[PDB]
Formats: structure tokens, C-alpha cells, sequence
């Protein structure tokens, strides 16, 4: 009956849980707490030409 | 079918009139598993000098008898080598058969309830108030109901109705349980396993089940026929276990 | 990803169609001396037309009758005194104050579950003669200490720095405060009756109070202020979830009488009619 | 780990959710909102012999 | 994005739900109110020998 | 090789310091068949309530000690429920585990043989005269050899010497024996079957077999050592049967 499944937050070295959906408006959900994206790439590296690491920076 | 023979160890129970047997919650004793021990030293297991029928002594079902109830265990700490292993260890587990016998004429009748409540926490006389150890149990001599409320310090408030515990006597169908009807029947038999939150516990501190025998008709006869009815109690341990010896406590 | 998970509806059972008879089979001659309850239906004794029966027993599961949120404590406490140890609430922790929730869970010999706890603070004013004044809203302070740690003696101890002990700043106008707890117990499930002591030598601390030790609760006013006296009151409240219960007992009859005991005064079985043959008679022009 | 993922409630001319059941009682879950059926004719059209609508009523 | 979907309870004579697990621990779940099993036997039937119950209990 | 463990019923016993166990003629024991049975009704046997190691009272090793006996069965007729079904029955079988039990220190020694005799028929202390039962037995207590001839009546003729039957007492390891040595091992274990000349018999008229504890090489020890060494005996009746039910008998 339009019913989502899906895994706990659990550690590391029965754990999933179920969700429906009551309301019509999309603002009325929960919030998605479980999306963990990156790309820091974007504040760190901002150049034109590609920096080796190993290489020297200039000459 | 109605003929049942039960054999312990060196002891044999016969019987010719038997209902059927209750296992308590459809679960037969049996010794602890590895993936549910905590205690680590090698346990004992003498399996047949402490697994046999004890017979505690007996008590006279009179015209006006309100019931009896005993303690398990510690109805049992002077029985042979099962009182002796208790009595050098820390830790037991067991399971038991219990027989109740009372036979009688076709020209009587009675009717008894015989029942075993795991965890019977009792309740004293005085409400401001606690109990005492003396007045829950005298080993193989067993603790009588009364009649009417009872007063006084230190005893247990005991009028049948109340079962001691505060609830209605008429519902202690929920436990484990069967009847002595005279004109049917002339003997009980309940096999109870190991009930417990913990795996094994000390055997002096804690009582596991209190048995009841309590009579809904009460005895009756007429002109000549014998007014000496007895009822005795027979009760013989299971798969028992001890852990944690050293040497022996004194009461 | 997206994981569908099947749910499983249990109803009760349909009744079948079923005519005369004259044989042998005896299903309704039995005997309760073995201990047994007959399995008789009615069409085991009249005729019976077919029905389908379409009543399920969800609301009567376990989960669903003891889920619900309870009042367990309640208490007072002051932002100013003459008495200093009227200045914080504490108390230990168990479900034994309030009888509707000690009743429901005493028709168990064990249960195993986790918790969900509610708080609802409330003040007022103390009635002095003189009034007004805007007072700032209050922050309240709440603190959880397990069996062994350090006991506040005022609300200025140090106790309050809570570097390890787990505490809630609440302040008032918002929601209730609320948490989870799970599953805090030496034993494999909670024990609702002991039939036992403390001691080796069959004396000292009969029954209850001899299992439980689940450490105290702590709650003062952080503001430390208000010239003008103020009085505050807390209540909390339980709710078991993921439960698990075992060996069922028959319901307590007589009326409680104190919070470490099980001791009663005796009373009746019910209540009396005119004679065993009474009727009401309700069909009267 | 048991969870259940359905379609949300949403209008006509990312719209599903996630559920999971964190207590052992099934009196503790949340209320089904989204289960539509209907059965009229049990009130409105409870007689022996059928009524074809465009056929008189008697005769 | 473990996202579970289930069924939600409704009557007899778009259904569905969707859940997702925000926490790290098992105990922060919602209740599992949606179990229904039974075993009366155990508490009814507790006899070492069967009961056939067109039979006479006895003899 | 020196460790051991003995299970029977509810009972244990380990030892660290054994030689090995005796089987008196190479035979275990058993049931009786059905091709070598007289008695016709069915036979009881309890199996875990009579099978199982009984301890008996201990006596003390002193430096000039001649040895001691015991008669079974009478022994054992006031041991839980084997003694029970002694006194209710006509005809009684059974085999015997026995384990003697005495240790000491590396800096004790001393040798004492321990020996089974089966029909061991004892004379009186007067030539012209008879034994009764009290000077030939005392339950579970021992009777006690003599170090020079005895006198007076009605005593046993019991110095050491000549075993109380008329033989050379280092003769006696004909029969199914072991040795304490101090020095080598602390146990002594024997296995005996049924032995008689008709397939069963009434426990009370007749001895089976008597026991013996006789040192050899008396006890010593030097300045400051222990000067308390007592023997313990420990006996487990095994394949137990009974016939012929009838009113207790009293002695």
C-alpha cells in the first residue's frame, strides 16, 4: 500500500523499518535525514590547471 | 487409559485411576545450552542419586480444612543428596515431577485443586509491615489457609479467598494445574520445568513455586464410612545442575 | 532503493454449516480434571448456517495494549526557600506510585522492553501579597544519575556539571521533552514479582526492591532567581515498545497499599443479588 | 533492515517515504491512512431479486 | 535510500506507507504494532497425551 | 591415566590419585533373563532412587589399629528408598560399586588392603557355643578386629590373624581386592556382581558379602604432622530388583 522500507542507522566492527505516507502536499513529509553526499573539491581545489601533490606547485 | 506408571531413578510410581499428565507450558526440563551459560566452571551432574521421588509427610483433609501450600525448593534441603549438593554450592537449576495421592470410597465425596505458581510473593497480617521467612514456609511440614482474616504480627494474611496474594482464588486456572475430583479420579500429576529471568540462581535465597492444594467441596460421608482421608505430596528433581563450590553455608 | 515488507492480517476463525446427527461422538461430554479446556464450537452441539467472519484481534496483541503513554511520577519543587532541599525534585526510578499502569503490567510474571519518557513541567505563582513583576521564561534542568554516582546536596553543586551523566535543558513555551530508553537490566528480563530475600541466610529485603537499583532522578530551576517565590511541578510519563512478556498471573483484586509490598486487606469476591434465582424483569408494558 | 517504502498522497492533472517499526506490539504503529474501499450496495441495494435500473420496478 | 513500504491497516467487505530510520540505535524505532501471531495451545491444551475432543476424555 | 569419574543417579564421584578398578571375576551386573527366573509377577525397579552412592560413617586410623568390617546388604537398610524396598519386598538382587577413600601426606606412610569376601561365616569367641546377630553386625557403624585372642561370650573370635575364619589373613587376596598404599594412590575402587547359588533372595536373613579394611604396614608420621587420618566407605547399589510385596516387616 505505497509502503517504503528501508535500513536503520546501526554501528559497526530487524534492521530496516517501514513508512507510509498520509498527506497529499510533499511539504508534510519527514525530513530525509539519511542522504550523505560530498564534494569538496568545489571550495578546496578551485583552479584551472590540475595540482599533482606530488609535483612542485610552480616552475 | 487411565493407568500410568513413572519411573526415577531407583523409585516407581504406579497408578490406577490417573487423568492425564499437565506439562506445565508444553515444555519438557532439560540441561543449559552453551549459547545461553554465563557461569564458566565445569557444572556437576549426579543424574541419578539426587533425580528420584522424595516423600515429604502428610496432612488429614478434614470437614473444615481451609488448604495447605509449600516452598520449592527448600522443602527439599534435608532429602538425601540433593539437600547435600545444595548445600556445598553457589548456583542449582532443576525441573521437577510433583504426584499428589489422595484416594477414598465411592461413598465419599470432595473435590481439591492442585496448582504451582512460579513466584508467589506473599503478604503479612499487619499491612505496615514485612514478613518473615518462618511464616512462608516450614520445609516438609506444610503452611495452613485460614479460615477468616487473620491478625496479629508477623504472620501471613492467609484466608483462602484472597490465595494470600491479593488476587480472586477462583482465577489460579491461569498457572498449571489439575483437579481430585473423589468420584473420578485419586491422583494429580504436573511436570514443571526450569522458569526463571536468570539461568541458574542460589537455591537458599529464592523460591521458585509454591504448590497449593486447596478444596472447592469440601469432604463428606455418611453413618459408618472411614473419616481418616489423607493426602500425600511426592516430588522427584530433573536435568539438575550445580556451580560454584566451596564450602558448605549453615542456616 | 525501496524494500517492500508484507504484513500478514490475522481474523478469527469462520464458523461452518452443520445439520443433525445421532451417532456416538460425544463432543460435549468432557472432564476438567485433567486440566484441559474443551475446544467446542457451536456447531459441535445446534445447527449452524455458514458465515464468514471477518473480525481481526489486532487491538488485543500485547504491543498494542501496552503501548500507550503513562503517568508514573509526580512532583514539586521551589525557586526560592528557607529549606534548601526544597529547591530540587529526586526520586528513584519504578513504575510502582501509580496503580493503572502497576496493575497493567502485573498481569505478567516478566517483561523486556524498551521506553519512551515524556516529561510535562508546569509553574505558578506562590500567593503573596504584593504581585506583579515580568519575570524571563525559566529553564529547567533535568538529570539522570545511575546507582553509584554523586548526589547534588544544592542546586549550586558542582554535581550539576553533568560531564558524563546524561541531562535535558528545557525552557517553557515549547513541547514536552522526550527521550528513548532501551533495555537496562543485569537480568534477561525485568522481574515484576520476587519471591525471595537479599541475604544467604533467608532475611534482610524481602520481594521487590531487592532486583530493581535503575539509579535516581534529579530537576531543578537553572535560573536561580525570582525575588518573588515561584512553584513548580513535574510529571512523568512511560511507554514500553519492542515487548516481550511471559507466564501470565491472574489481576490484583484488592486495592494497593504501598510501593515496596504486595500487602492488602482482604475483600470480597463480588458483590451480592437477592438470591441465586434473580432476575431483572425489563419487558413490562 | 524491515523497511517499507509507499507512494505519498499527491495531486492530479521523490513521492515516496520510508517507514520503520521500532516497537514490539503492533498497537504501537502508527494509523493506516491509506486504504480506500467501498462497498455501497450492502446499504443502498439490499434486496432478493435484482433491479436492472432501465426495466420498470413492479409488473 | 533504505526506505521501507508496507501495508496499512484498513477495513473489509494508495494503501500503503513509507518509512525511514533517522537513528543509529535500535531503540530510538517506532513501535511494531503490526505483528498478529497466536499460540493459545500453550495455555490450553497443556497435556502430555492428545485430546481428540470427539472422543471420551477418559475410559 | 590417574584421574577418574563415577556417575550413577544424582551422584558423583571424581578422584586424582587412582590405581584402576577391580571387576571382581571379569563380570558386570545385571538383570536377571528370562531363561534363569523362578519367581513368576512382574518385578519393580526404581533405577534411580535406590542406584546411587551411599556414604557411610568414617572411622579414625590410629597407629596400633587391627581393621574393621561391614556386612551387606544390612548396611544399607536404612539408606532413602533402597532400604524402603528392602522392607517391603520378599526378594531383593543387586550389584555393588564400593570407592574406600583415604588420603594423607608425602611425609605419612602406611599400607591397608581392602577386601571383598562373599559368605563370610564367622565363629564364636567360646568353641561350645553359637553367634548371634549383634556380634556379627552393627548397621552402619563398623565392627572393630582384636589384636589377641578374645574371651568372654557371646563375642566374635576376632584376632586379626586369622580373619575370624580360620585362615591365614595373607591368603585373603584370593578374593577381589585392591591396596592403599600412602605413597602411591588415596582410592580404592571395586565392582562386585551378584554372587549366590539361587537367582535371588531375601535381604534380611542372609549376608552377601562382607567388607574388610586391614593395614598391613601400621600408620606412621614425625614431629609436627597431622595425627588425624580417617577412612571413608561409599556404596552404589546397581540393576536393583524386588518381588513379592507384601506388609513391612519389622525387625
Amino acid at each position: 500500500m505505497g509502503a517504503q522500507v528501508s535500513t536503520q542507522k546501526t554501528g559497526a566492527h530487524i534492521i530496516h523499518y517501514t513508512n507510509i505516507n498520509y498527506y497529499k502536499d510533499a511539504a508534510s513529509n519527514s525530513a530525509n535525514r539519511q542522504d550523505f553526499s560530498q564534494d569538496p573539491g568545489k571550495f578546496t581545489e578551485p583552479v584551472k590547471d590540475i595540482m599533482v601533490k606530488s609535483l612542485p606547485a610552480l616552475n | 487409559d487411565r493407568v500410568r506408571s513413572i519411573t526415577l531413578g531407583n523409585s516407581t510410581i504406579t497408578t490406577q485411576e490417573s487423568a492425564n499428565v499437565v506439562v506445565a507450558y508444553g515444555r519438557w526440563p532439560e540441561y543449559l545450552k552453551d549459547n545461553e551459560a554465563t557461569a564458566e566452571d565445569q557444572p556437576t551432574q549426579p543424574d541419578v542419586a539426587t533425580c528420584r521421588f522424595y516423600t515429604l509427610e502428610s496432612v488429614t483433609w478434614e470437614r473444615d480444612s481451609p488448604g495447605w501450600w509449600w516452598k520449592f525448593p527448600d522443602a527439599l534441603k534435608d532429602m538425601g543428596l540433593f539437600g547435600q549438593n545444595m548445600y556445598y554450592h553457589y548456583l542449582g537449576r532443576a525441573g521437577y515431577t510433583i504426584h499428589v495421592q489422595c484416594n477414598a470410597s465411592k461413598f465419599h465425596q470432595g473435590c481439591l485443586m492442585v496448582v504451582c505458581v512460579p513466584e508467589a510473593e506473599m503478604g503479612c497480617s499487619q499491612v505496615d509491615g514485612t514478613v518473615n521467612e518462618h511464616s512462608l514456609s516450614e520445609g516438609e511440614t506444610a503452611k495452613k489457609f485460614a479460615s477468616t482474616s487473620t491478625n496479629g504480627t508477623n504472620t501471613v494474611q492467609s484466608i483462602v479467598t484472597n490465595a494470600g496474594m491479593g488476587v480472586g482464588v477462583g482465577n489460579l486456572t491461569i498457572f498449571p494445574h489439575q483437579w481430585i475430583n473423589l468420584r473420578t479420579n485419586n491422583c494429580a500429576t504436573i511436570v514443571m520445568p526450569y522458569i526463571n529471568n536468570v539461568p541458574m540462581d542460589n537455591m537458599f535465597r529464592h523460591h521458585n513455586f509454591t504448590l497449593m492444594i486447596i478444596p472447592f467441596v469440601p469432604l463428606d460421608y455418611s453413618s459408618d464410612s472411614s473419616t481418616y482421608v489423607p493426602i500425600t505430596v511426592t516430588v522427584a528433581p530433573m536435568c539438575a545442575e550445580y556451580n560454584g563450590l566451596r564450602l558448605a553455608t549453615s542456616l | 532503493v525501496v524494500e517492500a515488507v508484507e504484513n500478514a492480517v490475522a481474523r478469527v476463525a469462520d464458523t461452518i454449516s452443520s445439520g443433525p446427527s445421532n451417532s456416538q461422538a460425544v463432543p460435549a461430554l468432557t472432564a476438567v480434571e485433567t486440566g484441559h479446556t474443551s475446544q467446542v464450537t457451536p456447531s459441535d452441539t445446534i445447527q449452524t448456517r455458514h458465515v464468514r467472519n471477518y473480525h481481526s484481534r489486532s487491538e488485543s496483541s500485547i504491543e498494542n495494549f501496552l503501548c500507550r503513554s503513562a503517568c508514573v511520577y509526580m512532583g514539586e519543587y521551589h525557586t526560592t526557600n528557607t529549606d534548601t532541599s526544597k529547591l530540587f525534585a529526586s526520586w528513584t526510578i519504578n513504575a510502582r506510585r501509580m496503580v493503572q499502569m502497576r496493575r497493567k503490567l502485573e498481569l505478567f510474571t516478566y517483561v523486556r522492553f524498551d521506553m519512551e519518557v515524556t516529561f510535562v513541567i508546569t509553574s505558578k505563582q506562590d500567593q503573596g501579597t504584593q504581585l506583579g513583576q515580568d519575570m524571563p521564561p525559566l529553564t529547567h534542568q533535568i538529570m539522570y544519575i545511575p546507582p553509584g554516582g554523586p548526589i547534588p546536596k544544592s542546586v549550586t553543586d558542582y554535581t550539576w556539571q553533568t560531564s558524563t551523566n546524561p541531562s535535558i535543558f528545557w525552557t517553557e513555551g515549547n513541547a514536552p521533552p522526550r527521550m528513548s530508553i532501551p533495555f537496562i537490566s543485569i537480568g534477561n528480563a525485568y522481574s515484576n514479582f520476587y519471591d525471595g530475600w537479599s541475604h544467604f541466610s533467608q532475611n534482610g529485603v524481602y520481594g521487590y526492591n531487592t532486583l530493581n537499583h535503575m539509579g535516581q532522578i534529579y530537576v531543578r530551576h537553572v535560573n536561580g532567581s525570582s525575588p518573588l517565590p515561584m512553584t513548580s511541578t513535574v510529571r512523568m510519563y512511560f511507554k514500553p515498545k519492542h515487548v516481550k512478556v511471559w507466564v501470565p498471573r491472574p489481576p490484583r483484586l484488592c486495592q494497593y497499599k504501598n510501593a515496596s509490598t504486595v500487602n492488602f486487606t482482604p475483600t470480597n469476591i463480588t458483590e451480592k443479588r437477592q438470591s441465586i434465582n434473580y432476575i431483572p424483569e425489563t419487558v413490562k408494558p
